Protein backbone atom coordinates (compact mmCIF):
# COMPACT_ATOMS: atom_id res chain seq x y z
CA UNK A 1 0.00 0.00 0.00
CA UNK A 2 0.69 3.39 0.80
CA UNK A 3 1.43 3.77 4.71
CA UNK A 4 -1.03 5.25 6.76
CA UNK A 5 1.37 7.71 7.60
CA UNK A 6 2.23 8.88 4.43
CA UNK A 7 -1.67 8.54 4.16
CA UNK A 8 -2.15 11.46 6.80
CA UNK A 9 0.96 13.66 5.54
CA UNK A 10 -0.66 13.74 2.04
CA UNK A 11 -3.90 14.08 3.62
CA UNK A 12 -3.34 17.10 6.22
CA UNK A 13 -0.26 18.14 5.61
CA UNK A 14 0.60 21.39 3.71
CA UNK A 15 4.42 22.20 4.84
CA UNK A 16 4.88 24.67 1.98
CA UNK A 17 2.11 27.01 3.00
CA UNK A 18 1.73 29.34 5.82
CA UNK A 19 -2.20 29.95 5.69
CA UNK A 20 -4.83 29.20 3.24
CA UNK A 21 -4.15 31.39 0.41
CA UNK A 22 -7.39 32.30 -1.34
CA UNK A 23 -10.73 31.46 -0.57
CA UNK A 24 -10.17 28.57 -3.81
CA UNK A 25 -7.54 26.65 -1.49
CA UNK A 26 -9.61 24.20 -0.81
CA UNK A 27 -11.01 23.19 -3.87
CA UNK A 28 -7.00 22.96 -5.29
CA UNK A 29 -5.64 21.44 -2.18
CA UNK A 30 -9.39 18.47 -2.23
CA UNK A 31 -8.04 17.96 -5.69
CA UNK A 32 -4.53 17.71 -6.00
CA UNK A 33 -4.32 15.43 -2.80
CA UNK A 34 -6.93 13.12 -4.15
CA UNK A 35 -9.43 13.50 -2.00
CA UNK A 36 -12.12 13.54 -4.66
CA UNK A 37 -10.62 10.73 -6.09
CA UNK A 38 -14.17 8.34 -6.80
CA UNK A 39 -16.18 10.60 -4.27
CA UNK A 40 -15.98 14.01 -2.53
CA UNK A 41 -14.57 14.05 0.86
CA UNK A 42 -16.91 15.69 2.60
CA UNK A 43 -14.84 17.00 5.19
CA UNK A 44 -11.24 17.62 5.50
CA UNK A 45 -8.34 19.79 7.25
CA UNK A 46 -4.94 21.19 6.39
CA UNK A 47 -2.02 21.81 8.57
CA UNK A 48 0.24 24.53 7.71
CA UNK A 49 3.02 24.15 9.94
CA UNK A 50 6.41 21.76 9.12
CA UNK A 51 6.13 18.12 9.44
CA UNK A 52 8.63 17.89 12.19
CA UNK A 53 6.20 20.34 14.77
CA UNK A 54 3.45 18.18 13.71
CA UNK A 55 5.50 14.73 14.28
CA UNK A 56 5.96 16.10 18.21
CA UNK A 57 2.37 16.19 19.07
CA UNK A 58 3.17 12.55 19.65
CA UNK A 59 4.52 13.29 22.97
CA UNK A 60 2.21 15.92 24.29
CA UNK A 61 -1.23 16.12 26.05
CA UNK A 62 -2.65 12.74 25.72
CA UNK A 63 -6.39 12.69 25.05
CA UNK A 64 -9.52 10.89 24.80
CA UNK A 65 -10.16 10.59 20.82
CA UNK A 66 -13.65 11.70 20.32
CA UNK A 67 -14.36 7.50 18.91
CA UNK A 68 -13.27 7.08 22.94
CA UNK A 69 -10.12 4.98 21.95
CA UNK A 70 -6.67 6.24 24.20
CA UNK A 71 -4.04 7.24 21.88
CA UNK A 72 -4.91 10.62 21.11
CA UNK A 73 -2.84 13.73 21.58
CA UNK A 74 -3.39 17.90 22.07
CA UNK A 75 -0.64 20.12 20.67
CA UNK A 76 0.79 22.51 23.21
CA UNK A 77 0.38 25.46 20.76
CA UNK A 78 -2.37 26.32 18.80
CA UNK A 79 -1.54 26.14 14.96
CA UNK A 80 -2.41 27.62 11.23
CA UNK A 81 -5.35 25.32 9.85
CA UNK A 82 -7.57 25.40 7.31
CA UNK A 83 -10.82 23.31 7.05
CA UNK A 84 -12.52 22.23 3.71
CA UNK A 85 -16.11 21.37 4.28
CA UNK A 86 -18.38 20.50 0.96
CA UNK A 87 -20.66 23.23 -0.38
CA UNK A 88 -24.10 22.46 -0.87
CA UNK A 89 -24.18 22.04 -4.97
CA UNK A 90 -20.72 20.01 -4.29
CA UNK A 91 -21.44 16.93 -6.95
CA UNK A 92 -18.49 14.47 -8.23
CA UNK A 93 -16.81 15.02 -9.96
CA UNK A 94 -17.23 18.67 -9.19
CA UNK A 95 -16.41 18.44 -5.66
CA UNK A 96 -16.58 21.78 -4.17
CA UNK A 97 -15.48 23.32 -0.93
CA UNK A 98 -15.67 26.07 1.57
CA UNK A 99 -12.23 27.02 2.73
CA UNK A 100 -12.19 27.78 6.62
CA UNK A 101 -8.58 29.53 8.09
CA UNK A 102 -8.17 28.74 11.40
CA UNK A 103 -5.31 28.31 14.53
CA UNK A 104 -6.17 25.91 17.22
CA UNK A 105 -4.87 23.41 18.91
CA UNK A 106 -5.08 20.22 16.98
CA UNK A 107 -5.55 16.14 18.26
CA UNK A 108 -3.89 13.73 16.17
CA UNK A 109 -3.96 9.66 16.85
CA UNK A 110 -0.41 8.57 16.59
CA UNK A 111 0.60 4.97 16.28
CA UNK A 112 3.70 2.49 15.56
CA UNK A 113 7.17 2.88 15.20
CA UNK A 114 8.38 5.51 14.68
CA UNK A 115 5.48 6.88 16.94
CA UNK A 116 3.73 9.21 13.69
CA UNK A 117 0.53 11.01 13.25
CA UNK A 118 -1.97 8.78 11.34
CA UNK A 119 -5.73 10.15 11.85
CA UNK A 120 -6.70 13.84 12.53
CA UNK A 121 -9.29 14.22 15.53
CA UNK A 122 -10.47 17.24 15.73
CA UNK A 123 -9.00 20.88 16.43
CA UNK A 124 -9.60 22.95 19.69
CA UNK B 1 35.12 -10.21 -18.87
CA UNK B 2 32.68 -10.30 -16.87
CA UNK B 3 29.08 -12.12 -17.06
CA UNK B 4 26.41 -10.24 -16.05
CA UNK B 5 24.54 -12.57 -13.50
CA UNK B 6 21.17 -10.54 -13.73
CA UNK B 7 18.20 -12.20 -16.32
CA UNK B 8 16.41 -9.18 -18.26
CA UNK B 9 18.30 -6.04 -16.63
CA UNK B 10 16.32 -3.94 -19.15
CA UNK B 11 13.10 -4.84 -19.15
CA UNK B 12 13.77 -6.00 -23.07
CA UNK B 13 11.51 -9.43 -21.95
CA UNK B 14 9.18 -7.21 -19.86
CA UNK B 15 9.03 -8.59 -16.63
CA UNK B 16 10.55 -11.94 -17.05
CA UNK B 17 13.52 -12.74 -14.82
CA UNK B 18 12.27 -11.12 -11.98
CA UNK B 19 10.73 -12.14 -8.93
CA UNK B 20 8.66 -10.68 -6.19
CA UNK B 21 7.47 -8.64 -7.99
CA UNK B 22 5.73 -5.43 -6.18
CA UNK B 23 3.44 -3.81 -8.25
CA UNK B 24 2.43 -0.30 -6.40
CA UNK B 25 -0.02 2.19 -8.03
CA UNK B 26 0.04 1.46 -11.10
CA UNK B 27 2.84 -0.86 -11.07
CA UNK B 28 6.06 -0.99 -13.04
CA UNK B 29 6.08 0.16 -16.57
CA UNK B 30 8.86 -0.99 -19.34
CA UNK B 31 9.54 2.47 -21.25
CA UNK B 32 11.91 3.27 -23.91
CA UNK B 33 15.11 5.51 -23.75
CA UNK B 34 14.97 8.85 -23.28
CA UNK B 35 11.72 8.86 -21.30
CA UNK B 36 8.90 11.41 -21.26
CA UNK B 37 10.41 13.92 -19.25
CA UNK B 38 13.78 12.40 -18.28
CA UNK B 39 17.52 12.88 -19.60
CA UNK B 40 19.30 10.63 -22.57
CA UNK B 41 21.15 7.79 -21.07
CA UNK B 42 24.44 8.74 -21.89
CA UNK B 43 26.95 5.67 -21.53
CA UNK B 44 25.75 2.56 -22.69
CA UNK B 45 24.14 2.65 -26.26
CA UNK B 46 22.95 -0.95 -25.83
CA UNK B 47 20.14 0.04 -23.11
CA UNK B 48 17.32 1.23 -24.85
CA UNK B 49 14.67 0.41 -22.13
CA UNK B 50 14.07 0.71 -18.18
CA UNK B 51 11.75 -0.14 -15.82
CA UNK B 52 9.49 2.93 -14.09
CA UNK B 53 7.66 2.95 -11.24
CA UNK B 54 4.07 4.63 -9.94
CA UNK B 55 2.73 6.39 -6.77
CA UNK B 56 3.63 3.37 -4.39
CA UNK B 57 6.57 1.55 -3.90
CA UNK B 58 7.15 -0.94 -6.63
CA UNK B 59 9.38 -3.38 -6.24
CA UNK B 60 11.54 -6.12 -7.70
CA UNK B 61 13.98 -8.87 -7.07
CA UNK B 62 16.36 -11.90 -8.53
CA UNK B 63 17.56 -14.37 -6.55
CA UNK B 64 21.27 -15.12 -8.05
CA UNK B 65 22.25 -18.95 -7.29
CA UNK B 66 26.01 -18.88 -7.33
CA UNK B 67 26.24 -22.41 -8.10
CA UNK B 68 23.35 -22.41 -10.94
CA UNK B 69 25.61 -20.02 -12.90
CA UNK B 70 28.94 -21.79 -12.58
CA UNK B 71 30.76 -20.99 -9.30
CA UNK B 72 31.24 -23.73 -6.82
CA UNK B 73 31.52 -23.93 -3.11
CA UNK B 74 35.16 -24.41 -2.61
CA UNK B 75 35.91 -21.51 -5.39
CA UNK B 76 34.11 -19.20 -3.28
CA UNK B 77 35.34 -20.04 0.03
CA UNK B 78 38.91 -20.00 -1.03
CA UNK B 79 39.59 -17.71 -3.44
CA UNK B 80 36.32 -15.59 -2.17
CA UNK B 81 36.26 -13.76 -5.59
CA UNK B 82 34.78 -9.87 -5.92
CA UNK B 83 31.32 -10.12 -6.17
CA UNK B 84 29.86 -6.72 -8.41
CA UNK B 85 26.58 -4.68 -7.94
CA UNK B 86 25.80 -1.70 -10.04
CA UNK B 87 22.30 -0.27 -10.74
CA UNK B 88 21.02 2.32 -12.57
CA UNK B 89 18.69 4.72 -11.42
CA UNK B 90 17.17 7.81 -12.60
CA UNK B 91 13.83 10.42 -12.52
CA UNK B 92 11.83 12.55 -14.68
CA UNK B 93 12.33 16.03 -14.54
CA UNK B 94 9.12 16.99 -13.96
CA UNK B 95 8.49 14.99 -10.66
CA UNK B 96 10.27 14.14 -7.90
CA UNK B 97 11.21 10.42 -6.84
CA UNK B 98 12.60 7.51 -4.28
CA UNK B 99 14.82 5.00 -5.02
CA UNK B 100 16.05 1.82 -2.93
CA UNK B 101 18.48 -0.91 -3.23
CA UNK B 102 19.26 -3.74 -0.96
CA UNK B 103 21.93 -6.05 -1.86
CA UNK B 104 22.66 -9.37 0.18
CA UNK B 105 25.06 -12.10 0.12
CA UNK B 106 23.37 -15.66 1.79
CA UNK B 107 24.45 -19.05 2.70
CA UNK B 108 22.35 -21.49 1.42
CA UNK B 109 20.20 -21.80 5.08
CA UNK B 110 19.74 -18.12 3.84
CA UNK B 111 21.15 -16.19 6.65
CA UNK B 112 21.92 -12.85 5.33
CA UNK B 113 26.36 -12.74 5.83
CA UNK B 114 26.68 -9.36 4.34
CA UNK B 115 24.37 -6.86 2.65
CA UNK B 116 24.86 -3.40 1.16
CA UNK B 117 21.89 -1.31 1.46
CA UNK B 118 20.62 2.27 0.49
CA UNK B 119 17.72 3.07 2.51
CA UNK B 120 15.41 5.06 0.80
CA UNK B 121 16.96 8.39 -0.72
CA UNK B 122 15.70 11.10 -2.96
CA UNK B 123 16.45 10.89 -6.41
CA UNK B 124 18.57 13.31 -8.18
CA UNK B 125 15.61 15.79 -8.85
CA UNK B 126 17.66 16.85 -12.15
CA UNK B 127 16.62 14.00 -13.98
CA UNK B 128 20.31 12.40 -14.50
CA UNK B 129 21.06 9.28 -14.25
CA UNK B 130 23.04 7.55 -11.04
CA UNK B 131 25.41 4.79 -11.46
CA UNK B 132 25.63 2.95 -8.35
CA UNK B 133 28.26 0.67 -7.38
CA UNK B 134 29.42 -1.85 -4.65
CA UNK B 135 32.03 -4.60 -4.85
CA UNK B 136 32.04 -7.29 -1.73
CA UNK B 137 34.95 -9.13 -1.03
CA UNK B 138 36.03 -10.77 2.06
CA UNK B 139 32.68 -11.98 3.05
CA UNK B 140 33.74 -15.61 4.18
CA UNK B 141 33.05 -18.54 3.77
CA UNK B 142 29.22 -19.87 2.52
CA UNK B 143 28.01 -17.52 0.12
CA UNK B 144 25.45 -18.96 -2.17
CA UNK B 145 23.22 -16.86 -3.14
CA UNK B 146 23.57 -13.17 -4.38
CA UNK B 147 20.00 -11.39 -3.74
CA UNK B 148 19.50 -8.68 -5.42
CA UNK B 149 15.94 -6.19 -4.88
CA UNK B 150 15.22 -2.74 -5.70
CA UNK B 151 12.68 -0.39 -5.90
CA UNK B 152 10.90 3.37 -6.58
CA UNK B 153 8.08 5.33 -6.12
CA UNK B 154 7.34 9.36 -6.75
CA UNK B 155 7.27 11.59 -3.95
CA UNK B 156 4.10 13.57 -5.48
CA UNK B 157 1.62 10.83 -5.16
CA UNK B 158 0.72 10.88 -9.32
CA UNK B 159 -1.16 8.24 -11.22
CA UNK B 160 0.97 7.39 -14.09
CA UNK B 161 4.62 6.15 -13.99
CA UNK B 162 6.00 9.45 -11.99
CA UNK B 163 8.53 7.28 -9.90
CA UNK B 164 12.17 6.25 -10.07
CA UNK B 165 13.57 4.38 -13.17
CA UNK B 166 15.80 1.64 -12.96
CA UNK B 167 17.60 0.22 -15.33
CA UNK B 168 21.24 -1.50 -16.87
CA UNK B 169 21.25 -3.66 -13.56
CA UNK B 170 24.24 -6.07 -12.74
CA UNK B 171 26.10 -8.84 -10.61
CA UNK B 172 28.85 -10.45 -11.40
CA UNK B 173 31.68 -12.33 -10.25
CA UNK B 174 35.37 -11.06 -10.74
CA UNK B 175 39.12 -11.97 -10.44
C1 LIG C 1 -4.17 12.82 -7.84
O1 LIG C 1 -4.30 14.21 -7.89
C2 LIG C 1 -4.51 14.78 -9.16
C3 LIG C 1 -5.90 14.41 -9.70
O2 LIG C 1 -6.11 15.55 -10.51
C4 LIG C 1 -3.41 14.35 -10.13
O3 LIG C 1 -2.53 15.40 -10.29
C5 LIG C 1 -2.13 15.44 -11.67
O4 LIG C 1 -1.22 14.45 -12.05
C6 LIG C 1 -0.93 14.54 -13.44
C7 LIG C 1 -0.35 13.29 -14.10
O5 LIG C 1 -0.73 12.15 -13.39
C8 LIG C 1 0.01 15.71 -13.63
O6 LIG C 1 0.39 15.62 -15.00
C9 LIG C 1 1.75 15.96 -15.31
O7 LIG C 1 1.95 17.33 -15.27
C10 LIG C 1 3.30 17.67 -15.44
C11 LIG C 1 3.90 18.88 -14.85
O8 LIG C 1 3.12 19.94 -15.33
C12 LIG C 1 3.08 20.88 -14.25
O9 LIG C 1 3.82 22.00 -14.73
C13 LIG C 1 3.36 22.50 -15.99
C14 LIG C 1 4.28 23.62 -16.51
O10 LIG C 1 4.76 23.19 -17.75
C15 LIG C 1 1.85 22.92 -15.95
O11 LIG C 1 1.38 22.56 -17.23
C16 LIG C 1 0.99 22.37 -14.73
O12 LIG C 1 0.63 23.42 -13.83
C17 LIG C 1 1.59 21.18 -13.89
O13 LIG C 1 1.39 21.22 -12.46
C18 LIG C 1 3.66 17.53 -16.91
O14 LIG C 1 5.05 17.59 -17.06
C19 LIG C 1 3.38 16.12 -17.31
O15 LIG C 1 3.41 16.05 -18.74
C20 LIG C 1 4.58 15.29 -19.15
O16 LIG C 1 4.45 13.91 -18.87
C21 LIG C 1 3.46 13.17 -19.55
C22 LIG C 1 3.93 11.74 -19.39
O17 LIG C 1 3.10 11.05 -18.51
C23 LIG C 1 3.52 13.40 -21.03
O18 LIG C 1 2.30 12.95 -21.49
C24 LIG C 1 3.70 14.86 -21.41
O19 LIG C 1 3.97 14.97 -22.79
C25 LIG C 1 4.88 15.43 -20.64
O20 LIG C 1 6.06 14.69 -20.95
C26 LIG C 1 2.12 15.49 -16.72
O21 LIG C 1 1.12 15.86 -17.59
C27 LIG C 1 -0.82 16.94 -13.23
O22 LIG C 1 0.00 18.09 -13.17
C28 LIG C 1 -1.39 16.73 -11.83
N1 LIG C 1 -2.22 17.80 -11.27
C29 LIG C 1 -1.66 18.46 -10.24
C30 LIG C 1 -1.25 19.91 -10.52
O23 LIG C 1 -1.44 17.87 -9.15
C31 LIG C 1 -2.58 13.16 -9.70
O24 LIG C 1 -2.19 12.54 -10.87
C32 LIG C 1 -3.44 12.13 -9.01
N2 LIG C 1 -2.68 11.00 -8.51
C33 LIG C 1 -3.31 9.89 -8.12
C34 LIG C 1 -2.65 8.97 -7.14
O25 LIG C 1 -4.44 9.57 -8.49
Amino acid sequence: KETAAAKFERQHMDSSTSAASSSNYCNQMMKSRNLTKDRCKPVNTFVHESLADVQAVCSQKNVACKNGQTNCYQSYSTMSITDCRETGSSKYPNCAYKTTQANKHIIVACEGNPYVPVHFDASV
Amino acid sequence: RRRNLLRNPCGEEDLEGWSDVEHGGDGWKVEELPGDNGVEFTQDDSVKKYFASSFEWCRKAQVIDLQAEGYWEELLDTTQPAIVVKDWYSGRTDAGSLYELTVRLLSENEDVLAEFATGQVAVPEDGSWMEISHTFIDYGPGVRFVRFEHGGQDSVYWKGWFGARVTNSSVWVEP
